[PDB]
């Protein structure tokens, strides 16, 4: 009955469900970034050769630039019957928050964990600005999420890749004595109390120190039928909006706006809820975020069930096998060169009995003595000299070494091309513009637009706060994946040129080619030919 | 040598008792606690004066309970040698015959729990064979006893035959030198009916038990006894720790030849009417579920007798017996001879408490576990797999945690044909 | 199968015994006949012996 | 064995969790590997009150 | 597509010109494509 004994029965289930894949994905992870010798602390340990031979490496840089090399992004456009333009103000602000460095560092950590061990995320989080908000004095930002194998423990009963049917997520963070002050500080928790989870690492490296501070944030999604009110909006038509958006805020402020309430219905829709939790007690019980969605983006590589178990490989899993025997055959060799005695003569020490600096190694003389008599046993005997045999590294390592390269390369092939990772992360690319989409209808001030200018009808409450209005009529856009852009301005220009690529010269040549010097930046010579590039158009009609 | 992979099937079991018994399934974390048990209320029944001045008549209030718990689990705890073509082969037929074998485990401690915990004992003094109709003479008195008792039949009745008393019942219908629909159903299938004088499903069990007869004579009842009904009573720390409703220890002359399951009947009381207190013309029947000591045992139904006079009137409002046991009454044995038995219940007296055992938990690294579903019956248990490298050996267990209980053993019955000599 | 109840179990492990059973074939069942060629001129009696035998 | 964070001092241990079958029973074990070191004893200090004879 | 598919294999004339007027016709709306789309509108409005 406990809200705690409920979220911890639930963490439980999900960590002991995701335990198999975590283990690989972390070991991947180790084995490529860390050192392919893993194993530390194993108790019968001595000293001998351990070289690291990488193969793995250049394969895994060359798919990571490959990925880099062809950004995708969100995409907005209108649906089927709705208004042309319905999409322009929705991609403004996803272009004007999504262009700083920390969306794109969030993604390429997503994209190169999914590379490497095959599971990736990220997070998008709402903050409170007030020199550069993209709206109503909030952003939304994109934030990476390291290890997410380990860091991120989603809801077990999802079947979907890109989990848009976990009804729960919990995230673990992991803090040292000055990120937990700041995590309680920004939280307003209690700095005093030190809390406590699982710990998600492993003291799998000499690491000198490792963290201890350990918190989770629980998400859960609840959809339920809640109250809306229906109005007529003094300009026309009738809008809706949430009773709980203004439940208590601007319910007569409303009325004193002029807005006269017509009925009122009962809509189905999702709520998010975060919990801040250790192990022992739930420190924030059900704080409301904005949204209906996770706000976790999750990017997976191969992806799959195999009996009511889910698994994913990156590119490294196959290869780690080959890779250890290489290494360990390069080892051998090595130790083989070090230690093993060289090819030298063997003589009895009376067969060289006084001419012992002969073949000390100098070259003073022309050639080598050998004392030739015994007298107990009148003459030495003859036997041909002998010499020890040249080091040679054997044709069974031989043979190992070459065979297990040749695996090695012939299994790190991800794809024939990285086609399927990057349409997996196009996948995620558009569960997160669903998401963005939700919570940009849950708190920034979406304007409609009229055929009769762009109408933002709000309000402010007694307590000088302004309560948001949007209408239900607010899905009017569909999501797909273009090329990544900065601005409108620049994806603007990117569609001028792909239309001009593409138009025979003629007329329509003539207005592609004046509307890109119209749609340019701005110098002093690009001004003079933006100028009567406008002008070129206006007087043409 | 090696064989084909098709299976002869040999052997096809049912469960009804089992499938038709309903299950109950506790919350876990209280039960831990509570040590596996469980109390439930009985039903209120108020007593009633009849008067115009009442001074300090006032009664006051009664509400007996009684108590469901959980035994030990029923486990197939089996081996695995690793270099064995017999234990790589049929180590899956050996799951099904484990999950079978637990089903059949489980019908068959209802059935025991049934025949060995009924109160009401319907006698014959020959076999069901003899005369005509005789069968549904059977069936018909079980349901006018527990109709005179004014039982609580809200959710169903059951009566369960031996495939013996089925097949006689089947005789009896079709020797009837007429065929109307029923003579035409029980000669082209060996079904009599489903419903049969009153009760609403009368089916044929496999494996209902023998009831041995009782070797005990000449037994009397040593010192007047009254039972009393009370929800608690103080111990020595005088903590009110509760009284359990369907059970009392009697002492009697000795009890040689008795044991749990044997059917007695005092000589002189009779049932009531329960509800209106009506004396019946019936002898009331006992159960005897535990013999202790030399001169103890433990009958199900309590004797709460209606002229007893140390019994306030809450409690007489709960009397089922006309009179109390005066130190002389002679307790005849109601088995005198063997004879497999059949069963018939209110479908609400039996229920099978049921646990998980949570082998899943991170304590339990090492071994692999699953929900195992036994069929028929509505159970689920564990499927564990572990191996010690020490023997080279897997070791597989099945494991389901389950209790019977009857909950009201007034309700459960047995019929005895044949209880001559 | 077996069963056994309570909770500790040690050493009280059972094996598995899967039995068998054998079928087999026996002695073929055969119709035999010799016919001259003069007497197949005919061959309605080759006919219904045929299918007498069948 | 998984990790197991030791709050309050600066430490790591195990959580080792183990399973029987024969007996449907479990353990676990909760392990700290440290040791105490004074390197600098001639740094050490100790103090001592009413050291009369 | 189906736009796209039709000029791929219309040779360069009037009903080439009429299915590059009804692609820019049928694009998305920024300000710039918004321009092009009336342009095409209103000339394929006037064409008849």
């Amino acid at each position: 009955e406990n809200r705690l004994e409920s979220i911890l029965s639930r963490f439980d289930a999900d960590w002991t469900a995701s335990d198999e894949a975590r283990r690989e994905a972390k070991n991947d992870l180790f084995f490529s970034r860390v050192s392919q010798w893993d194993d530390w602390l194993s108790q019968y340990t001595t000293l001998q050769y351990r070289g690291q031979f990488d193969v793995v490496r250049p394969v895994v840089r060359k798919l990571v630039s490959e990925m880099r090399q062809n950004p995708i992004d969100v995409l907005y456009r209108p649906k089927d019957g709705a208004r042309p333009d319905a999409a322009d103000v929705l991609m403004g602000m996803y272009r004007t928050d999504m262009r700083h460095n920390t969306a794109k560092i969030a993604v390429n950590i997503a994209v190169r964990e999914q590379i490497e061990a095959g599971v990736g995320a990220w997070r998008l989080v709402t903050d409170y600005e007030d020199q550069s908000p993209t709206s109503n004095n909030q952003v939304i930002r994109r934030e990476p999420i390291h290890s997410a194998c380990s860091h991120v423990i989603w809801d077990s009963n999802s079947k979907l890749m890109d989990k848009s049917d976990a009804r729960h997520c919990t995230v673990i963070h992991s803090m040292s004595q000055n990120g937990w002050e700041d995590f309680a500080e920004k939280y307003d928790l209690d700095a005093d109390d030190i809390p406590s989870f699982q710990n998600p690492n492993d003291w799998v490296f000499p690491w000198l120190t490792q963290d201890t501070i350990q918190i989770a944030e629980f998400y859960e999604v609840v959809e339920k039928k809640e109250t809306a009110f229906i109005y007529q909006d003094p300009v026309t038509g009738e809008p809706v909006s949430y009773f709980k958006r203004d439940i208590k805020d601007v319910i007569d402020d409303l009325a004193d706006s002029g807005f006269i309430k017509i009925a009122e219905r009962q809509i189905k829709r999702r709520r998010v809820y975060k919990s801040i939790i250790t192990c022992t007690a739930v420190l924030k019980d059900k704080q409301l975020i904005a949204g209906e969605h996770i706000p976790i983006v999750p990017v997976f590589g191969e992806w799959g069930f195999v009996e009511d178990k889910e698994v994913y490989e990156g590119v490294v899993r196959l290869t780690k096998d080959g890779q250890r025997l290489r290494n360990m055959i390069m080892s051998f060799n090595a130790d083989i060169v070090a230690r093993t005695p060289k090819k030298k003569p063997f003589f009895w020490p009376e067969q060289i009995a006084g001419f012992e600096h002969m073949y000390d190694g100098n070259d003073d003389y022309p050639y080598y003595l050998l004392n030739r008599t015994d007298e107990n046993s009148g003459d030495l005997p003859t036997q041909p000299l002998a010499y020890y045999e040249n080091p040679e590294v054997p044709q069974a390592n031989a043979y190992m070494l070459e065979a297990a390269t040749s695996a090695v390369k012939e299994v790190a092939t991800l794809g024939v091309e990285t086609y399927v990772f990057q349409d997996n992360l196009a996948t995620a690319m558009r569960r997160d513009g669903e998401i963005y989409q939700s919570i940009v209808n849950d708190i920034y001030d979406v304007p409609r637009n009229v055929t009769i200018l762009m109408a933002e009808v709000v309000d402010l409450a007694t307590g000088e706060k302004q309560v948001l209005n949007d209408i239900r009529g607010r899905y009017e856009c569909y999501t797909d994946v273009g090329p990544s852009f900065q601005s409108m301005k620049q994806q603007n220009r990117a569609e001028i040129l792909e239309l001009l690529g593409k138009t025979p010269q003629g007329t329509p040549e003539y207005q592609l080619l004046l509307l890109q010097y119209f749609t340019l930046l701005d110098g002093k010579g690009v001004e003079m030919m933006r100028d009567y590039a406008n002008k070129q158009l206006i007087q043409m009609g | 040598t090696l064989a084909v992979d098709e299976i002869i099937e040999t052997i096809s079991a049912i469960t009804p008792m089992a499938q038709k018994a309903k299950k109950y399934t506790p919350p876990a974390a209280s039960m831990q606690r509570s040590s596996n048990t469980i109390w439930m209320p009985v039903e209120q029944e108020s007593p009633t004066q009849e008067g115009w001045d009442l001074t300090d008549k006032a009664t006051g209030l009664l509400e007996l309970n009684v108590a469901v718990n959980m035994g030990e689990p029923d486990n197939d705890f089996f081996q695995l040698r690793a270099d064995d073509l017999r234990d790589e082969t049929a180590y899956r037929r050996r799951i099904q015959s484990a999950a079978r074998k637990l089903a059949n485990n489980v019908e068959l401690k209802v059935a025991n729990m049934a025949a060995e915990m009924g109160s009401l004992v319907i006698t014959s003094p020959d076999a069901i064979g003899t005369n005509t109709a005789d069968a549904w003479n059977f069936v018909a008195d079980a349901e006018e006893i527990m109709f005179s008792r004014e039982l609580n039949r809200d959710m169903g009745t059951s009566y369960f035959f031996n495939p013996q008393d089925y097949k006689k019942a089947g005789y009896d219908l079709t020797k009837r030198d007429i065929f109307g629909r029923i003579p035409e159903e029980a000669y082209r299938d060996g079904t009599i009916q489903r419903q049969v004088a009153g009760f609403d499903d009368v089916l044929r069990s496999p494996k209902l038990p023998v009831l041995t007869k009782s070797t005990a004579t000449g037994i009397t009842v040593s010192g007047a006894q009254s039972f009393k009904p009370v929800a608690w009573q103080l111990d020595n720390d005088g903590n009110k720790v509760n009284v359990d409703n369907r059970f009392a220890t009697v002492t009697l002359s000795a009890t040689t030849g008795m044991k749990r399951g044997d059917k007695i009947s005092f000589a002189g009381v009779k049932f009531l009417g329960q509800m209106a207190k009506n004396v019946l013309a019936q002898d009331a029947t006992f159960s005897v579920v535990r013999v202790v000591d030399g001169t103890h045992v433990e009958i199900t139904p309590k004797p709460v007798a209606l002229d007893d006079v140390s019994l306030s009137p809450e409690q007489r409002a709960y009397a089922n017996v006309n009179t109390s046991l005066a130190d002389a009454m002679a307790v005849n044995i109601l088995n005198v001879k063997d004879a497999r038995t059949n069963v018939f219940w209110a479908d609400d007296a039996i229920r099978i408490v049921s646990q998980p055992i949570p082998a899943n938990h991170e304590l339990f690294a090492g071994m692999k576990t699953t929900s195992f579903s036994i069929p028929d019956v509505g159970l689920n248990g564990i499927f564990a797999t572990q191996g010690d490298i020490s023997t080279l050996s897997g070791l597989c267990r099945i494991a389901l945690w389950y209790g019977v209980n009857a909950t009201r053993p007034e309700a459960i019955g047995v019929g005895l044909p044949g209880q001559t000599a």
